[PDB]
């Protein structure tokens, strides 16, 4: 984005408050998501414009947990003013993307009409009325087109109507529009016996190789109003890495509960198993990056990590992941990462010794594997500490020293 | 691909398997021979392909290489020392009597490039230390050059044995640096150091200055590393990126430390970083379709790669940024706003349609964390020049960014020196002006509005003077004048905007100036409020530049029928020619104001204007198709290598069920007077068969088998607008590509 970007996130940001920390550090990365979304319309914002978007996020009634409410979110958004501070957002694109469908038409009209009036009447003479007024109203539409595709959702260019949408039409066309809110306002116009239906056909849409950050939030709101998450696997299982690719667009944007919802139920409730080994290791080193870059939930992460990592489904890829062959281990890329979590010093952590406790008990296991390919997994696990850099690493410090002491420790 | 593979070949003394195979990989890296005389760049480069070769499984363990870096030392013309060298490699194997020796710097003349008499001591005194019982008397040595220098030629030549000792040369380039510094007196020539004694600690001492370094594999095989980066997974790439790739590229490189940074001074730490990197590369390059982007230009460090097999089309680039003083962590940063942005920069997007890219900061010279990297998602190169400029007022900010988008949409083929300022001028002018005289949207206000905006553009009363000067006057709100300057064209007056009819009470003139410097920085001062336009009008009456102000016409059509040419009708002449007809009826009533007074100034209005409208989704300036090779007991092997460029092309994003992006390419050229008309049209229409010599650099742009070129000539001494950009009237512009 732009500097000026980063400047309002934080500052949106700093006024997430809550007791449970696990719950602020959840609603923050909500107001980032919110942010990306709608930084176009609140990047020039200073404090005075910025406090009408810090009274709606201190109202908890915006809030459901971790995530935001769109149906208070969208319509508080949408109000010309609140407790004597004046809405100044553009209330039309608030409006189109929240599905505030009262409003959308009435809000455009404004905006056509002052758009409208500053065009002399005689500025183009062969084209008439008729002609003219949907020249403005395409001009216009095509300008507000240039934050987003979905801004002209809503608005018919023949008419000037508001659009009319089926329930399943809205939907499928919300999933291809990687929009957030315009999939859940057509969830709940769907009939009930089609509400699990289309969910499932938007997960299994959007897990794909080439998956986007915008499309987790989606993934994260259709398997949470899934019921039969065992026939969600069975859907998913029809479609090449399907299992994979939700999962791992889920961890990068740390929904970690969703996560532990599926592992549960699909790995905790023969020898088919519904990912590989590959797809295995790339969830604990992806969990290990997203544990980095998000300390205040680390803790989350940690579970996670040793969820999946310790399911006797995957006995077979743990062993694999701690086998030591052409100077490497699929292990490192989180041994490292909890080495340095344990290790670093700009938080306040009061569990280290539950993280000292995993680290040795990983390096043990790897030991106990291999034996004959211990010393080699020693020098291979401190070389990498001390090449690859990380977020959250000490800089200047010799980490392989810590890899020393802990097999040191270990006899 | 279907090479042998460079070292393997060079090993074998296949000089023309390697000449092939070489031209393969400088076809992968379009930028590489920029930059072969750019300290040891080249001897980096070529060091790095052998000492990664047995890993590689390139080399068999019995295939014993030695090498020295035999630096060039003081210039014996300026006393200053240099930071260039010549890469003298040797290859020795048990059992076989031939030993080949290869010296390779960017020229065959440079000092010391022939092995020395010492430098075949140190050598075989290296042989000797895995093979105690060497014979000297069954050795044979070939000896080879290779180099590449600026047209850019590269040459592959088998040395003429010698008998005697004549065999080897007196001196390496480090001997006679080494001589030179002894007898305080670099300007000593080699008849004079001869001529001058050395007691036997001296010449003990300089036999030992000279030494061979045996290249020793290592416990890790990398045959596979490639096969990781052909990846359309992020997590994969960057795990395998983190790990085993980076962490085996900069472990050899600190296997190597002391034999890269001894004995030279002034070292370039950035080109020989890139060399090493690139090395390692080329490598897999007879093996697999890579594509390397390089930008060494002044103050950047960039190489952003597309690794594949061939024909995948999503395939995640991985974007790196080499510093040399920052730490990696602050070079991490460069490298994620480098890939965020990689389709303003970068050939990458046009071969793979992936939204994630892995970027990644690395330093060879820490010992600790010498990498680091993350992942990043691509956005969209659609700037709004105007609406920029009217933000600028009052954020901040906006103003380095309005600077970023002339500057980084700048040709790279055009240096920024004093020697080419008008060059750059020119195209930053022309820029600026086609994408504010060609945006079709209205402003948008910060509050909940919207306004027309008129356009137009002064032409000062001196016509030497380098000044592009633009009005932008939305209606009900403020006025902007926007200056673009030469460092020498600073003025003291006003614009006069009488014209203009303002009627709100509350529209303020704005200046927005900016001027680029000596030294090609393009500095834009803080918008100057000049009060109320009755106020702006009232004042600056004795005060109003010498000038006239003339309005844009409307450009709305030019839009729709960009639509339809890059569309359905690419293929049609007709459509085309329909639109440079609209292109010519509204650049002709203002054409001596924007005054088109060279091709970078013709071809940069075209940027900007095709860079406005939605369609094309994407167009490139002076890109670079390809190139071509040209071929012409001492066997030299000479490569004349020229490129294709193409003044304009456009593109389509590629779509699920369209994947052709309907390529189309345009040949500029300006005519000044009707002399020069015909002549223009004559060597535009000889580059369009010099294009449609070129099959190769189209195929990876496009999933279709055509290409459509048309030369176009700008007719600057026109009367009417009918003939102002000049078309071919009336086959000859589908270029069929064989993929056979």
């Amino acid at each position: 984005e732009t500097k000026k970007q980063a400047e309002v996130l934080k500052k949106l940001q700093d006024v997430i408050k809550h007791t449970d920390r696990d719950i602020a550090a959840g609603r923050k990365l909500a107001i980032k998501r919110w942010v990306e979304t709608y930084i176009e319309y609140i990047k020039y914002f200073k404090d005075d414009k910025l406090e009408f978007l810090y009274n709606v996020f201190r109202d908890e009634g915006c809030w459901l947990g971790t995530r935001l409410n769109n149906t208070v979110l969208g319509q508080k958004l949408t109000e010309e003013k609140i407790g004597e501070i004046d809405n100044p957002l553009r209330r039309y694109g608030m409006a189109s993307r929240y599905c505030i469908t009262g409003k959308i038409h009435p809000l455009f009209q404004k905006r056509f009409e002052s758009y409208r009036n500053k065009f002399p009447p005689g500025a183009f003479d062969g084209k008439t009325e008729t002609e003219f007024g949907k020249y403005v109203r395409n001009s216009l539409l095509d300008s507000i087109k240039r934050k987003g595709p979905v801004f002209d959702f809503w608005i018919d260019r023949e008419s000037g109507e508001l659009k009319k949408y089926d329930a399943v039409e809205g939907f499928d066309s919300t999933v291809k529009l990687k929009w957030s809110e315009g999939v859940e306002y057509f969830y709940n116009q769907l009939e009930e016996k089609d509400k699990e239906k289309k969910l499932t056909e938007a997960i299994v849409a959007l897990s794909r190789p080439q998956s986007v950050k915008r499309d987790a939030p989606i993934l994260d709101f259709c398997v949470r109003n899934i019921g039969d998450k065992d026939t969600l696997l069975q859907k998913l299982l029809q479609k090449d890495k399907g299992v994979y690719f939700l999962l791992a667009e889920l961890i990068e944007s740390c929904f970690f509960d969703t996560v532990h919802d599926l592992v549960q139920c699909w790995c905790y409730k023969c020898s088919d198993k519904i990912f590989s080994q590959r797809d295995y290791e790339l969830f604990l080193s992806s969990l290990s990056d997203v544990m980095l870059k998000n300390p205040e939930l680390s803790v989350q992460a940690r579970s996670l990590i040793m969820e999946i990592w310790k399911c006797e489904r995957f006995a077979e890829y743990r062993e694999t992941s701690v086998n030591t062959s052409n100077y490497t281990v699929p292990i490192k890329s989180v041994l490292g990462e909890l080495i340095i979590n344990w290790k670093r010093e700009d938080v306040c952590k009061p569990d280290r010794e539950i993280e000292k406790e995993e680290i040795l008990d990983m390096i043990s296991f790897a030991k106990g594997c291999f034996p004959e390919k211990f010393d080699l997994f020693k020098e291979v696990m401190i070389r990498n500490l001390r090449l690859c850099g990380r977020e959250g690493k000490r800089k200047g410090v010799d980490y392989g020293k810590f890899a020393e002491e802990l097999f040191l420790q270990l006899e | 691909s279907n090479g042998d593979g460079l070292i393997r070949s060079l090993v074998d003394g296949d000089l023309e398997g390697f000449r092939q195979g070489f031209e393969s990989f400088l076809d992968q890296c379009p930028s590489f021979l920029y930059h072969v005389s750019a300290g040891r760049f080249l001897p980096v480069f070529f060091f790095s392909m052998f000492s990664t070769a047995h890993d590689a499984n390139i080399l068999n363990a019995n295939e014993r290489v030695y090498f020295r870096f035999d630096n060039h030392g003081v210039n014996p013309r300026n006393g200053e020392n240099r930071n260039t060298a010549n890469l003298k490699v040797a290859v020795y194997r048990d059992g076989q009597q031939v030993v080949r020796c290869y010296s390779i710097s960017d020229r065959p003349n440079s000092d010391g490039l022939r092995f020395s008499t010492r430098e075949r001591n140190a050598l075989v005194q290296e042989i000797r230390r895995q093979n105690p019982n060497l014979r000297e008397e069954d050795l044979n040595f070939e000896q080879y050059k290779v180099c590449m220098h600026g047209a850019t030629v590269f040459e592959v030549i088998r040395e003429k044995d010698r008998q005697g000792r004549d065999k080897f040369a007196k001196y390496s380039a480090s001997e006679v640096h080494f001589l030179r510094q002894l007898f305080r007196n670099h300007r000593l020539t080699i008849k004079e150091i001869e001529g001058r004694q050395l007691n036997q600690n001296q010449l003990r001492q300089l036999g030992r200055s000279v030494n061979f370094t045996r290249v020793e594999p290592g416990q890790q095989r990398i045959d596979n590393f490639m096969e990781m980066l052909a990846s359309n997974q992020r997590q994969d790439v960057r795990d395998s990126l983190r790990g085993d790739i980076l962490e085996y590229v900069t472990d050899t490189y600190n296997n190597y430390r002391a034999q890269i940074e001894n004995n030279i001074e002034g070292r370039s730490q950035k080109f020989e970083s890139h060399g090493f990197l690139l090395g390692f590369l080329a490598n897999f390059s007879h093996r697999y379709t890579i594509g390397v982007d390089l930008d060494l230009s002044p103050r950047n460090s960039h190489v952003a790669f597309l690794v594949r097999h061939q024909v995948e089309r999503e395939n995640i680039p991985i974007v790196i940024n080499l510093a040399t003083r920052a730490p990696p962590y602050i070079a991490l940063n460069r490298a994620r706003s480098h890939a965020e942005r990689l389709h303003v920069f970068s050939f990458i997007p046009i071969h793979t349609e992936s939204r994630n890219t892995v970027c990644v900061g690395l330093n060879f010279n820490l010992n600790l964390d010498p990498f680091s990297v993350d992942t990043v998602g691509l956005q969209q190169d659609r700037f709004p020049l105007v609406q920029r400029l009217f933000e600028c007022l009052e954020n901040e900010g906006i103003r380095e960014n309005i600077r970023d988008f002339l500057l980084h949409h700048l040709p790279a083929e055009i240096p920024r020196n004093a020697e080419n300022y008008d060059r750059i001028f020119d195209c930053i002018t022309g820029f600026a002006f086609g994408n504010s005289a060609f945006d079709r949207h209205p402003l948008e206000l910060e509050e909940e509005d919207e306004a027309p905006i008129t356009k137009y553009i002064f032409r000062h009363g001196d016509e030497g003077l380098r000044c592009l000067t633009m009005v932008f006057h939305a209606e009900g709100s403020d006025i902007v004048i926007l200056h673009i300057r030469a460092h020498d064209a600073q003025q003291q007056g006003a614009i006069n905007l009488q014209t203009l009819n303002v009627n709100g009470n509350d529209v303020h003139v704005w200046e927005v100036s900016c001027t680029l410097n000596n030294q090609l920085e393009l500095d834009i001062d803080l918008p100057n409020d000049l009060g109320l336009y009755h106020d702006y009008q009232n004042n600056n009456a004795n005060n109003f530049l010498a000038g006239d102000l003339v309005q844009v016409p409307n450009t709305e059509n030019v839009h729709n029928t960009l639509n339809q040419v890059v569309n359905d009708g690419w293929k049609n002449i007709a459509q085309h020619r329909g639109l440079f007809q609209e292109i010519s009826g509204a650049l002709m009533p203002l054409v001596d104001t924007i005054n088109v007074n060279s091709e970078d100034k013709f071809r940069s209005i075209l940027h900007g204007t095709f860079y406005a409208s939605d369609n094309p989704y994407k167009v490139l300036a002076m890109y670079k198709v390809g190139q071509t090779y040209s071929l012409k007991g001492e066997r030299v092997i000479l490569t004349r290598i020229t490129e294709q460029r193409l003044d304009l092309l456009l593109l389509r994003q590629p779509r699920e069920n369209d994947l052709d992006t309907h390529p189309i390419g345009y040949v500029l050229r300006l005519a000044n007077n009707a002399e020069e008309v015909g002549q223009q049209q004559n060597d535009a229409r000889q580059e369009i068969g010099r294009l449609k010599k070129q099959h190769r650099g189209f195929i990876p742009i496009t999933s279709g088998n055509e290409v459509v070129l048309f030369p176009i000539v700008f007719n600057r001494d026109a009367h009417e607008a009918g003939n102002l950009i000049l078309f071919p009237e009336g086959e000859e512009h589908v270029h069929r590509l064989d993929r056979h």
